[PDB]
């Protein structure tokens, strides 16, 4: 209980939970079936999850759900419909949700805003988020683009519900996003978030949770499964929810020894 | 002393005989399955 | 990991980029009048020694309002409360929530009965229009005072509060009925004490009770009070003495979600 | 000759130890009908002779669509190759019919009008093949009560399949079900993997890679001998097949279950 | 590799060492006599009673010994076939009996083209179908026919007529022209391998007649040949399934083959 601080651990070498399950409306809308959920429940209780530990998300679509979606869970599912025409959505919810970030507000009418290194990024969740943004030289001038007038600005998103914004780092830029509508926040990637798993239904493993172009890595946690019926990918997930659980973690900013340390 | 505790463990099967004599005294109800679903719309036909 | 948490410290008694939030009322930005007062005040804190663009103003129009889930965006956060004398209570609250660290479960009231496991645990209910009413039910899980299938004799602790921390009797449970399409409530945890947030009272007496217990009300070095006339001299007092508030607080604290509360389901 | 047991075999690690077979291509009936030459086995047959292969060893199967090879593909043969065209919504398909058809299956009968059924193993999957399958499941509590579903009437039963030619159902291991299989015209068996054939290689020419023969999610192994190339000429696809052989051949192996050392282990 | 089948095993003198399935093959005519809806939930509670857990029993009925023969296949570990003796249907019952007893390896065999030899004692000819007809005409080693002249089938020596399975033998070292009606009947060179443990034979009725080889100085009775005297079929299975011990006993199930086929198949 020395919280706070990072001491060196030291080991000898010769010696209650709860699941969240996110799925399309789609889903339960072919199922219809009205006692499905309680099914699930009780086969994930022959799997040893007791009654009422699994809880049934319900989404509309990728687009609706990436708007800030929160995670309250020991352990997160994400069942997610492939589209060939929502690459960069799917890749960019995947991004959010399986991995930690630390994010500070932005004032774009107020600062211009410049990413410090590789781990940063710009994050704008909402109804409809259009992004402008304007590089300024050393000299506060646009390259470009011209600081007055947001007409010549380059834009790098249009009616997104999320969008992640990675402009060159070093160099600053004035932001002309839409405010009304939209949050952006200066977000840092700490790491992985192990407590969340995504499983893709159908398509050919079209993800880039990494904003360099030079790596496309494939964790342990991003699955995906080839499926024509619901109730078998249900059935699958249901059998197969030890081998999830292995694949996922506990979420280490929850664990205690986080505090002081961004917590939770 | 220690007997107690052996004999509270050992002589534990007299626990089904005195839940079963709670049982025949308890009041007994039954519940018939519930019909699920998402149930057709079905409305009034077409009149003049 | 456990970042050696079960692990001892030994020292010597001998050896020898943040941001900055600045929570205010509409009524100080009313008062002032001035649309470049934003970045009037982020060049003062430069000439303190807050590079531009870590300070960053946040505005809400009442301290009930604000009380409605407040988030704690920076490194570091700063409040300026308005003392108003029929709000003691209310900033008491307000104050209690933004100065300890909760962990607040869900609380489904309509299919369970709820108790109070200890000191800490209390619970926490927030939203537009929140009205709590208590029915503690004896050993038979039947109604005292109350009779638990009708709600009208329920005791009511709550009346349309955007915030209330209600406090019950301990080991006792209890059937609630509250609004909850327009409220919802959690059991919550005080886990300790949050030295990322200070709040600066702008008015009257020093009130402010952040523990349950009647017989305890610390006042903390994050509770600071002054006495105003100006809104510009509050800034201007904020600004200046920015060190000492910084001083005060500890940007450790800072969570990751920006929620009041960690939630756990 | 000391056949059924399993003595253990030894060997050293210092040591230097300084055409027979068959070979069947399955192809669609699209390559024939794009390729438009009455003689093109035979000339395969002869380019086949030229990279090694005796004339009448490589025998050239047609089916008409994967639906239709689904149905029991049955490849008896030293050496199987499977040319299989890339369908973007029949990924599902696909992938069944690779499992199928790469690794081994021990199958026992199922008379679901006389009793439940439990998968006990992740190995333990059932594989029905047919006209028209259309598997609807129920399954049921200790009590042999349906659990969402109704023992006595079927429409409440969860539908897993609906007139698929070939399926391999996975339900929750160890809870009994009760099945409603169309069996006039579809016929299920309660099959389980017992390892890879080495028989058979799978040759996606078309799209990405997208089969998985594994029903764990966690995991979607890509073996040596599921192969993928992108195409516009079946001319070129055959001529490709033709001058890899070798490659191919070496990938592969003799089917471990026929070679009279498997006697009294499930073949021979 | 070859799990060690070239290595020896030294056993004792002396040392003290102290989910199966079965299938019951039956005709229709013991289903019509039984005439009851639930005999096979009957049947598998009384097998429960000898040890075999409910869903390991499995029941398979056949029209006719004929019809069986068309292809039989083999889906348990422990295959029992209750044969119904017809005293005009002696070498139909011995050809079925050869073919599930015993392990065969067939190699596909285009008659229309290419002629065709016995090799040894073990080597034979199995056809199956709707309807095999077969007429072989024997040659010299000139590729001339004795007997018969090669062009005109209908002075080849017929062999089978409108058989659902036929196991010819010819003369080894003789090549042979067939006109097997191939429109109906497919036709394979097959090599007896060994016994098949696997299944068991019961015949109900009749008087011990089977000759599970070509050889005709040898009518081998084995342990899995068993015979009975039959009144009711109800009889029958409680015979069976009170002795399910002793036959399942002398049976062994490490015979089990991947496929059902009742042969081993090499292109
Ligand atoms: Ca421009
Ligand atoms: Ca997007
Ligand atoms: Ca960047
Ligand atoms: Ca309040
Ligand atoms: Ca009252
Ligand atoms: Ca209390
Ligand atoms: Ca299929
Ligand atoms: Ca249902
Ligand atoms: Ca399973
Ligand atoms: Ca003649
Ligand atoms: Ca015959
Ligand atoms: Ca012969």
């Amino acid at each position: 209980q020395n919280y706070g601080i990072n001491l060196p651990i030291t080991g000898s070498m010769d010696i209650t939970s709860t699941l969240c399950l996110y799925y399309p409306t789609e889903a339960a809308t072919e199922i219809n079936d009205n006692s499905w959920k309680d099914t699930l429940s009780q086969l994930f209780l022959t799997k040893g999850w007791p009654t009422g530990s699994v809880y049934f998300k319900e989404y509309t679509n990728i687009a609706s759900f990436s708007v800030d979606p929160q995670l309250y869970c020991d352990y997160n599912v994400v069942l997610m419909k492939y589209d060939a025409t929502l690459q960069l959505d799917m890749s960019e919810l995947a991004d959010l949700i399986l991995n930690e970030w630390l994010c500070n507000p932005m004032d774009i009418t107020l600062y211009y805003y410049q990413q410090t290194d590789e781990a940063n990024k710009w994050i704008s969740m909402g109804s409809s988020c259009t992004i402008k943004v304007c590089p300024l030289n050393t000299q506060t001038l646009g390259i470009g683009c011209l600081t007055t007038d947001a007409t010549t600005f380059e834009e790098v998103a249009t009616a997104e519900k999320l969008v992640i914004t990675d402009v060159v780092d070093g160099v600053n830029h004035k932001l002309d996003v839409t405010t009304a509508t939209c949050t952006i926040r200066n977000c840092k990637k700490l790491g992985p978030r192990e407590n969340v798993a995504v499983i893709q239904v159908g398509g050919s493993d079209i993800l880039d949770i990494t904003a360099d172009p030079t790596t496309a890595p494939q964790t342990e946690r991003m699955m995906r499964i080839n499926w024509k019926k619901w109730w078998q990918v249900f059935y699958t997930v249901v059998d197969y929810v030890d081998q999830i659980i292995q694949v996922m973690s506990k979420r280490s900013r929850s664990l205690n020894s986080a505090a002081f340390y961004y917590r939770v | 002393a220690s007997l107690i505790y052996r004999q509270l463990l050992t002589n534990s099967y007299t626990v089904d005989l005195s839940d079963e004599i709670q049982e025949i005294g308890s009041t007994k109800s039954q519940n018939v399955t519930i019909n699920p679903g998402p149930f057709a719309q079905t409305g009034y036909a077409p009149v003049n």
